């Protein structure tokens, strides 16, 4: 009954392992029904197995075939086109895209235009992204073929696209006509399977590529665990829903329990990217609704440099109109009518800021249209001509480290000479403070 | 290429041979052959593969649902555009997984759309849905929801109470029992034959027989219920073409001949069924020419098809089961349904015409004890209310309000009187309808709350509980503001105020 | 932030959404959050024992209670305008008929009749 | 030409801008507001009732028959 139809159409090391890898995994007997090969041959092998004797892996129509065979034989199977589909009826097999969309939308949110050519997945993903985006106040923005793309390039920077193997290269023939495969844009793909663009990002299951022996051992282990679960209270025909016996599997100290629909509940995923050197570097990992990755600063760790504008605002913290407060732990951010302020010198603890200067800055930015970032100086308070060098806001501005600075600044001789101050919007001077 | 067929009979196979010969006569050497259905799904998989191997190759289902799956899968192994004649399963109509399969007859989704057209014609605006928890029934009710929601404008039907049901189950009388008192007299059923029979028996043992009990059903259940038990007074309908195997075979032969003739303008199976898994661009070519194929109209009628190969313009017939027999009563064509020149039996099955609506004189009202507006007191020893004629000559009308919980958490009766109570009494006397009165447990007005662990706004308090369904009409010192205003409308104001500070001296 | 004074209100009902959408005074709403009381009676008692200084609420209710007790003073100006209505489902002829009946009650004089029936004689 | 202004004009223009309708202004020369004289109505009520004016604005006091019609 412990048949493993390890069809490879190959895997000489895996074929030779057979009982050896199973024993490494290793209680009843756990043999392997190693067969190497057509649907007729597979049917003959399975009928021989179910008559005499009472896990498939190849590069990628196979899914409907295996589903039909499982339904006819009422025997569980494992697929390792492994994860590729709505269920039909009671039948046991193994194989999400919606989870991929969720994770990619998350990682986009912490750190736009979406198009595709032709698929039922097109409408499925449109509906799912509508369900994901209508909440949390994310913000709706822009919700042969290359001539059309010239007709649009409609004006976003982050681009979402997905297709099969027969549209990526055939459309890239014109290099998408707008340099979006370069550092000036991004491309996100659902990765249904994994003449060549650049700056590509993708998501994959936890086991992207560990070992053929490792994955076949995992399949054997989960088959054995399912069989043991079937043995609970002592719970195949030739000429049902066993998924109910798959609610708790913890092989390889990882989330292995599966859902009634054949899916794995709360699996582990990895996010990777293809560098210009054609290396599938791993951006990071994600599990139990928590993601780990390499730390960005504002947006420049994704190799984006300057979309066609950003202001590196520097300021000093002190208490009149200028106020700061930590981000609310419940929300993870500041209050609704505030600005994300970065109290960093370039673990960065979030410290948002507010005040009259912040208000006027946001008003002018809205009325004139600049993107901006907030920097906090940790070298002096304002700046003085110590040994010729300057610190604080003046020091940051003078050496081009900060493009423009805001706050309580008093226009002077040398400061006007080396700063080129603007109009004095509010008034002040030098005064005295005494008691009654 | 070739045509091929899967038929268990020989007479229809002989007609298919005649049709393919006469089609090849008109203007290439290509033949066709059918295969008998052996009593095994695996046997059909193997036999179809053998036919593919031994030939250079349409499918019909002999009267369930076991035929189209393995043939379509075998065709999709080489990704070949196979087409079917007699099938109405929505699992194949979507063809998202069965991309190698194309349909030729509309499924029950078109029946649901025609039902919507019919109910729109009859001006009714109240309807309830009873649907089995089946993916095809789910698709049908989703089609109803899509057709109702797309109406950007006019009041339109509400289309509520879309509760589900499980096949092969009993004790359905409870769900139908709470569905009975829902102010609507029109229901729409969508279930299999056995489930329909069980629910019909449940209604029969219930009182769901007289006036105000009106529903319409589909083809999948009328034929099954005709055998055994089928009470009178059922609307029903019927497909326009019925079931004519010779006519369908002729139409299929004509359309495939037209497709071949249109394809041969510019334009060979690689190798049978064994040892080849390549792509076949002629498959997509067939797809794009068939969605663009304006095949000459055949015996069935005008031949125009939607994106997923289904005849459009929805020609249908409408019967009526009366005195243990169906009578043709209507013909629906495109957008207009013409009833026949026969006495339309009342849909309720009785000798009176149904409106489709009924009145509920009983109303449920919830309130908050507001000190200047509402007075709540513990009841007397007998549970009644004490009497005191204020200071002048006037009795204080004190109603019994058994709403609030003890605060414990015990729903104990109380005595209520005040602004809301007496104005409600006056309004009820004006309208001459009964009512009740009760308090709320949480003692909250209500707000739009971002639900923890989720991302959806939720309603609580008075209007939240009213939208829950137990409450029916609010009488309380409630202010007026946007979110609740678009979420629920209000009446004309009666008491006017603002906002003010209170402080000690 | 005047911690010496006490600025409290009902935690959920009406002023909640008003100050939430009011936008500019979010800090005021946050102070109300840390001074939120879920009872009119408990707010009245907090005013009684001098644990609450300033309490924002409706007009008619507050003035009627102040007149009944005449141990506290109402000084705030009517910086808002609103009315009280009757709500029901989104499909109701009862709505039109009750609107007509309520306007009839206003026209005939039953409204201020019950007003003077239930508000008079409770004034110091 | 006789242009007009006022609080009602201000609120009308504000709502029109926030909701996006084109509009034209008409002045009634048949009565002041409207009354049920011999069944027929004049003024703003008369204009609205007979579909001559799609909507009317100004100082209008909601009443029984006026709410009804």
């Amino acid at each position: 009954p412990l048949n493993v139809a390890l069809v490879f159409s190959y895997a000489a090391e895996a074929a030779r392992l057979g009982p050896a890898v199973a024993a490494a995994v290793r209680l009843d007997v756990r043999p392997v029904a190693l067969v190497l090969n057509d649907p007729r041959s597979l049917v003959l092998q399975l009928c021989d197995l179910l008559s005499g004797l009472r896990v498939f892996e190849d590069d990628s129509a196979v899914a409907p075939i295996l589903d039909f065979l499982s339904a006819q034989t009422s025997l569980p199977i494992v697929a390792v086109g492994a994860a590729l589909t709505p269920k039909e009826k009671g039948s046991t097999f193994l194989q999400s895209t919606e989870q991929q969309l969720q994770v990619i939308f998350e990682v986009l949110e912490e750190y736009f235009v979406a198009v595709t050519t032709r698929a039922p997945g097109h409408r499925a993903f449109l509906s799912y992204i509508e369900v994901l985006t209508d909440g949390s106040l994310v913000g709706w923005e822009h919700r042969a073929g290359e001539a059309v793309l010239s007709a649009q390039l409609v004006s976003a920077q982050i681009r979402l696209l997905f297709c099969a193997r027969e549209e990526a290269e055939p459309v890239f023939r014109a290099a998408e006509e707008a340099g979006l495969t370069g550092s000036g844009y991004v491309w996100f793909m659902v990765g249904p399977q994994l003449p060549l663009p650049a700056g590509l990002f993708a998501v994959r299951s936890a086991g992207w590529r560990d070992d053929l022996a490792r994955r076949v051992a995992a399949g054997v282990a989960v088959v054995a665990r399912g069989a043991q679960a079937l043995l609970r209270d002592y719970g195949e025909l030739g000429h049902e829903s066993l998924h109910r016996y798959f609610m708790n599997i913890t092989w390889d100290n990882r989330d292995y329990s599966f859902n009634e629909d054949g899916f794995l509940v709360n699996p582990s995923l990895v996010v990777i990217s293809l560098t210009r050197d054609r290396t599938w570097e791993v951006v990071g990992s994600w599990e139990q609704q928590t993601l780990r990755l390499k730390y960005p600063l504002w947006s420049r760790y994704g190799r984006f440099l300057q979309p066609v504008q950003h202001l590196t605002v520097a300021t000093l913290e002190e208490r009149p109109f200028v106020i700061v407060e930590p981000a609310d732990p419940i929300s993870g951010t500041c209050i609704r009518d505030s600005v994300p302020c970065r109290s960093q010198l370039n673990r960065p603890e979030k410290r948002c800021c507010k005040g009259f200067c912040i208000d006027i800055l946001k008003r002018l930015a809205h009325t004139i249209g600049f993107s901006y970032d907030l920097y906090l100086v940790t070298n002096g308070k304002h700046g003085k001509k110590i040994d010729g060098v300057w610190n604080g806001m003046i020091g940051e501005v003078f050496y081009q480290r900060a493009d423009m600075a805001i706050g309580s600044l008093t226009i002077n001789e040398e400061r006007s000479e080396i700063v080129d101050f603007s109009v004095p919007f509010v008034e002040t001077g030098i005064s005295v403070m005494v008691a009654r | 290429v070739n045509i091929g067929a899967v038929l268990s009979t020989r007479k229809h196979e002989q007609m298919f041979r005649e049709a393919v010969n006469q089609a090849n006569k008109r203007h290439i050497q290509l033949n066709a052959t059918s295969v008998t259905h052996k009593p095994n799904a695996i046997q059909m998989a193997l036999s179809v593969c053998e036919d593919l191997i031994s030939s250079q190759v349409l499918v019909s289902h002999p009267p369930d649902h076991f035929t189209p799956t393995p043939v379509s899968y075998t065709a999709g192994f080489y990704r070949i555009p196979v087409l079917g004649l007699t099938t109405r399963m929505s699992i194949y109509s979507d063809k998202s997984i069965h991309l190698s399969f194309l349909r030729t007859v509309p499924p029950y989704s078109h029946q649901s759309s025609v039902w919507f057209e019919m109910m729109r014609v009859y001006s009714w605006n109240h309807i309830i849905l009873l649907v089995s928890d089946d993916h095809e029934g789910r698709a049908a009710q989703k089609r109803l929801e899509t057709l109702l929601e797309e109406r950007e404008s006019k009041r339109g039907p509400k289309a509520e109470k879309v509760l589900q049901f499980d096949p092969g189950t009993k004790n359905v009388t409870a769900l139908l029992m709470e569905a009975k008192e829902l102010e609507a007299r029109v229901i729409i059923l969508s279930a299999s034959e056995d489930d329909a029979a069980t629910v019909y028996r449940a209604a029969a043992m219930l009182n769901m027989t007289g006036s105000g009990y009106v529903w319409l059903v589909g083809e999948r259940e009328i034929s099954g219920n005709a055998l055994r038990y089928a009470p009178d007074g059922i609307l029903g309908l019927q497909l326009i073409n019925g079931k004519n195997e010779s006519a369908h075979i002729s139409d299929a032969v004509g359309v495939v001949a037209q497709a071949v003739h249109e394809l041969l303008e510019k334009e060979d199976p690689p190798r049978g069924c064994v040892g080849n898994t390549n792509i076949w661009k002629t498959g997509p070519l067939f797809k794009r020419v068939l969605m663009s194929s304006k095949y000459a109209d055949g015996v069935t009628g005008r031949v125009e098809f939607n994106e997923d190969g289904d005849r459009k313009f929805a020609n249908y017939s409408i019967m009526n089961l009366q005195n243990r027999k169906l009578v043709q009563v209507g013909i629906y064509n495109g957008t207009h349904v013409i009833p026949n020149d026969r006495k339309i039996i009342w849909p309720g099955g009785e000798t009176e015409k149904p409106r489709g609506y009924q009145m509920s004189t009983r109303l449920k009202i919830v309130t908050i004890h507001q000190e200047p507006f509402v007075y709540v007191k513990p009841t007397l020893s007998d549970g009644t209310c004490k009497e005191e004629f204020t200071v002048n000559g006037d009795p204080v009308k004190k109603v019994i309000c058994t709403g609030p919980n003890d605060t414990p958490r015990h729903t104990v009766p109380q005595c209520c009187y005040g602004f809301c109570i007496d104005l409600l009494i006056k309004l009820a006397r004006t309208m001459n309808f009964t009512y009740e009165v009760h308090l709320v447990a949480d003692g909250k007005f209500g707000t739009q709350e971002r639900v923890n662990n989720s991302n959806k706004k939720e309603w609580n308090g008075m209007m939240g509980e009213l939208l829950s369904g137990q409450a029916d009409m609010i009488v309380a010192p409630l202010t007026i503001n946007n979110e609740r205003a678009q979420y629920i409308e209000f009446s004309k104001p009666f008491k006017y105020q603002g906002l003010t500070i209170l402080v000690k001296k | 932030p005047s911690d010496k004074f006490i600025y409290a209100t009902v935690k959920q009902s009406s002023v909640d959404i008003y100050f939430r959408r009011q936008v500019e005074l979010s800090t005021m709403y946050r102070h109300m959050e840390k001074h939120n009381y879920e009872s009119a009676a408990e707010a009245i008692q907090a005013v009684r024992d001098n644990k609450l200084h300033a309490f924002i609420w409706d007009s008619a209710v507050l003035e009627f209670e102040a007149s009944q007790k005449c141990d506290l003073v109402t000084t705030g100006e009517l910086f808002f305008r609103s009315g009280f209505g009757i709500g029901m489902r989104k499909d109701s002829p009862w709505k039109q008929n009750v609107s007509l009946s309520i306007l009839k009650s206003h026209e005939n004089g039953f409204m201020e009749d019950l007003d003077k029936t239930w508000v008079r004689y409770q004034e110091c």
